[PDB]
């Protein structure tokens, strides 16, 4: 039942534009959407709407995604700092994470009467020959942050005796999805999710696993090798270099000290033992956790992604550069795009794991790329901030 | 002329505020007498109404000039203060994109904006002033009942009624392919010469049902339909006639509105160029200075007049067949295209030439161009076409995996179609050995300007040149330039400067930085080349050397 929710003071409803879309997606939207205006989700609207949200199909059976991120952060002070829900620090340290989508709750409440306008969407038509069909939600839409803001009193009473029988399982809700989480045993907390989806299935909703007590650092491996030649060694130092920027206590200085006057690259040079010395103490530290980094609950989480050819991916999250919460990596027909689409949703979930935000994204493509791509291989139910950008080129090795 | 049943559209005000209450200017008496022949004939018809000045508000009105005159009401203060709207468009089709189609024809919609009611609620804020010989007399008062010429949501409005108009014979013609396009509608069919004029009827009929006025077989206009720069026959389609003008003397108007010109013929017309009539508009000057045409511009004008010769038309398009895109390279930094269903029975054609950031080379160029063919294809026919390039598989699969950036051309094939494209240098994976090894650095003080490239090598050798208006970064590519110049077919370049490595570890073929370009064309001179970065300032060997060297009385 509708309980009144409007913008933050100043700021205006979204006026974005819809990206274009191939003729089966549009054909599966139309499909969509003629359903949800017959059960009264949504509703046709006129010209005196002049708001816009994009919209886009995704996966067997197709379905759709909004992309509310404009709206979310017009709304932003509703979801976080009236109706925010609590992160559990627990999450993270659970050796299974079930993710559920039970995004499908919030069609039976009912959207604040005033509200509905800023929820437009347009389908458009191939080469423009129609115009667009127009609609608005009548009740909380997917992928809105306002939507389990309002749920989370429904949410609480459904989960309620759930709770009360299993004290020790984690449940988290961020935007369309429950992240339950156990400390059991695979058998048991695979039998407990389905136990759950039993109580969700009495109030008309519907896995996917994790393993977040396994997240191990990424430690910048330093090489091992016989007979070390000026190349190698020049290679090693700027690592090193750089990973003293953001690890303390990174020394360097014997290393260089065999590296004196003008020499050529390939001339092999023996290496002497304080080198070892060195080498094996800064692996000590690199195998670590960086000291001293910090989560601020403020400032925004941003994450980088470098190309590594071979089908690998590494990636690094942070809130001030090279100050790292967190570094990783990701494993591999399977193209660029596709990889890549794969790898920010792998980040971003574990970013909603242990922060509970989604973390703005520096990719590493072309703008026009991204865009018409991504919607073929995304999978998940919300969408992050993503800007594009030129990897420094060395950034690249050093992770490597 | 009818006013339509139809629904109103609530419209409001922007948010706070209220209304226009702007005077009205007193106007001369044929203008007066004129503005009152035309009020009471629409008063008549049902378009305005009388009111008094209990309404507070008023919007200023004109008289323009022939024998009689037409009403004109200045609504940008209402404008201003009314809600925004929908856009009445996201993207205009192109003909390209349209369904062959045996007959089609053109009803425009009769007395556009005043067949449509405005909301009640509304109607009050269009109230206008017909003023008295000078001060005397209060004037006579009128609000709008109908859509107003000039007001910010008549377009949304009508467009929006039209929809849902034809929405339910649309719905029930499925097989009936209708265009809105403002006062217009475009009806197609395949079915014959017969009952397609009875079909036509039929809508006709509809449209009168729901107050709106379209002309009958006598006088609907006939093939080919001239509309937004195009002549579209049923079967065919092009764009409307081209003429480049033979000149004495060209100013910058006349090479813009050629430029123009030429940019339009290019969506049907393959090879067209300008890059050499641009380059002209360059830093520029007033309209009207004659503009001394280049060699290269004539030789591009030329080419270009000889291309429209004879006219060539496109084809509609075919939902059962696939698109193929071919794309070649016209010269520096041009590349042309094609699309088509069957061999060379073009849809569309087109030019790409941007310069997406400094330095780039083919390959960066060719799949940038795809990827704008890619975004197009899915406007116009909602799906990608199959491309066919001036590229090798390999030359392709060498690039794609090597480079830092993600990539991804959707199903493509090699074409033998020179020049083809491919990279000209490319840097080692390992440093050669028995090669002299440069340190290169670079030093700049940044009051002076002034600056030091230098090297020092494996083998005792030892430059400094002085650079008088420089940047640190120019400095370091001058630096790597001079290891080239003075090294022969097979060198080791160690640097310090992240930001040269970055520029040449991805290959690039042009610049826009003649600096660059030297560097390239060293790179191809030579046969064996390694790069590698050390950082700055870390007790390295030859590099510690170079940098005491460069920044002697820089720094
Ligand atoms: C201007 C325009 C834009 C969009 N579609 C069309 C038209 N008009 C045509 O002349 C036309 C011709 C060929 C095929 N479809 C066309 N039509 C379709 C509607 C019958
Ligand atoms: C800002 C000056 O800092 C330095 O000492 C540096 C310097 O001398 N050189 O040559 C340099 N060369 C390439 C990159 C960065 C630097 C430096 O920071
Ligand atoms: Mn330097
Ligand atoms: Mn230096």
């Amino acid at each position: 039942e509708t309980v009144p929710v409007k913008l933050k003071p100043g700021m205006d409803g979204p006026k974005v534009k819809q990206w274009p879309l191939t003729e089966e997606k549009i054909k599966a939207l139309v499909e969509i959407c003629t359903e949800m205006e017959k059960e009264g989700k949504i509703s046709k609207i006129g010209p005196e709407n002049p708001y816009n949200t994009p919209v886009f199909a995704i996966k067997t059976k197709w379905r759709k995604l909004v992309d509310f991120r404009e709206l979310n952060k017009r709304t932003q002070d509703f979801w976080e700092v009236q109706l925010g829900i609590p992160h559990p620090a627990g999450l993270k340290k659970n050796k299974s994470v079930t993710v559920l989508d039970v995004g499908d709750a919030y069609f039976s409440v009912p959207l604040d009467e005033d509200f509905r306008k800023y929820t437009a969407f347009t389908i458009p038509s191939i080469n423009n020959e129609t115009p667009g069909i127009r609609y608005q939600y009548n009740v909380l839409p997917q992928g809105w942050k306002g939507s389990p803001a309002i749920f989370q009193s429904s949410m609480t009473k459904i989960l309620e005796p759930f709770r009360k029988q299993n004290p020790d399982i984690v449940i988290y809700q961020y935007m369309d999805d429950l992240y339950v989480g156990s400390d059991l045993e695979i058998g048991q907390h695979r039998t407990k999710i389905e136990e759950l989806r039993q109580h969700l299935l009495r109030w008309g909703l519907t896995g996917y696993e994790l393993h977040p007590d396994k997240w191990t650092v990424q430690p910048i491996v330093l090489p091992e090798k016989d007979s070390w030649t000026v190349n190698d060694i020049q290679k090693l130092v700027g690592k090193l270099n750089w990973a003293s920027q953001i690890y303390p206590g990174i020394k360097v200085r014997q290393l260089c000290k065999l590296l004196r006057g003008t020499k050529a690259l390939t001339e092999v040079i023996p290496l002497t033992e304080e080198a070892e010395l060195e080498l094996a103490e800064n692996r000590e530290i690199l195998k670590e956790p960086v000291h001293g980094v910090y989560y601020d609950p403020s400032k925004d989480l941003i994450a980088e992604i470098q190309k590594q050819g071979q089908g690998q991916w590494t990636y690094q999250i942070y809130q001030e550069p090279f100050k790292n919460l967190k570094t990783g990596k990701y494993a591999r027909h399977t193209n660029d795009v596709k990889q890549l689409t794969e790898a920010v949703q792998k980040i971003t979930t574990e970013s909603i794991v242990i922060w509970g935000k989604t973390p703005k994204f520096k990719l590493p493509i072309q703008k026009e790329t991204w865009e018409t791509w991504w919607t073929e291989y995304w999978q998940a139910t919300w969408i992050p901030e993503w800007e594009f950008v030129n990897t420094p080129p060395l950034v690249k090795l050093w992770y490597q | 002329s009818p006013i339509s049943p139809i629904e109103t559209v609530p419209v409001k005000l922007k948010p706070g505020m209220d209304g226009p209450k702007v005077k009205q200017w007193p106007l001369t008496e044929e203008k007066i007498k004129a503005l009152v022949e035309i009020c009471t004939e629409m008063e008549k018809e049902g378009k305005i109404s009388k009111i008094g000045p209990e309404n507070p508000y008023n919007t200023p009105v004109f008289a323009i000039k022939s024998t009689k005159w037409r009403k004109l009401v200045d609504f940008r203060e209402l404008n201003k203060r009314t809600q925004d709207f929908w856009e009445v468009q996201l993207g205009i089709p192109h003909p390209a994109g349209l369904k062959k189609n045996k007959s089609v024809t053109v009803l425009d919609v009769g007395d556009a904006y005043f067949s449509v009611p405005l909301d009640e609620d509304f109607r009050k804020y269009t109230a206008f002033t017909i003023p008295s010989i000078n001060n005397e007399t209060p004037g006579i008062r009128y609000q709008y009942n109908v859509l107003p010429q000039g007001w910010k949501g008549s377009p949304a409005i009508f467009q929006s009624s039209m929809t849902k108009i034809l929405e339910p014979f649309r719905k029930q013609n499925p097989d009936i392919v209708i265009y809105q396009y403002m006062d217009d509608l475009y009806v197609g069919s395949d079915l014959e010469i017969g009952q397609h004029r009875t079909k036509i009827e039929e809508l006709r009929q509809h449209l009168l049902r729901w107050g709106l006025t379209t002309p009958d077989k006598k006088h609907q206009k006939e093939p080919p339909f001239l509309w937004m720069g195009y002549e579209l026959h049923p079967d065919k389609w092009t764009v409307q006639p081209i003429v480049l003008p033979e000149k004495d003397s060209w100013t910058v108007n006349d090479i813009q509105k050629l430029v123009g010109k030429l940019n339009w013929a290019s969506q049907i017309y393959p090879g067209i160029k300008v890059r050499q009539l641009c380059k002209l508009l360059r830093g520029t000057k007033a309209l009207t200075e004659v503009i001394p045409l280049t060699e290269e511009a004539e030789l591009e004008l030329a080419e270009n007049r000889e291309i429209l010769k004879e006219p060539v038309h496109g084809v509609y398009y075919d939902p059962s067949k696939d698109l193929i895109a071919e794309i070649q390279k016209q010269g520096q930094g041009q590349w042309t295209y094609q699309i088509y269903q069957e061999p060379f029975k073009n849809l569309k054609t087109g030019k790409y030439a941007r310069m997406r950031g400094a330095h780039t080379n083919d390959v960066k160029q060719l799949t940038e161009a795809v990827q704008k063919i890619t975004t197009e294809s899915i406007v116009i026919w909602g799906k990608t076409p199959k491309f066919k390039l001036p590229i090798q598989k390999e030359t392709w699969e060498t690039w794609w995996t090597e480079y830092w950036q993600a990539t991804w051309i959707p199903e493509w094939e090699f074409v033998n179609t020179p020049p083809l494209v491919k990279l000209w240098y490319q840097l080692e994976k390992e440093p050669i050995v028995g090669a002299e090894t440069f340190y290169v650095d670079g030093a700049a003080n940044r009051e002076t300007k002034l600056g030091k490239a230098g090297y020092v090598t494996n083998r005792g050798r030892q430059k400094v040149v002085t650079l008088t208006d420089t940047t640190n970064q120019k400095t370091e590519l001058q630096a790597i330039y001079l290891a080239l110049q003075d090294s022969g077919l097979e060198v080791n370049i160690v640097t310090d400067s992240q930001y040269a490595l970055g520029i040449i570890q991805a290959q690039p073929d042009q610049s826009e930085s003649e600096l660059v370009n030297q560097i390239i064309e060293q790179l191809i001179k030579k046969e064996k080349v390694y790069l590698a970065w050390v950082p700055a300032h870390k007790g390295i060997g030859g590099n510690e050397q170079v940098d005491k060297l460069v920044s002697a009385g820089i720094r």
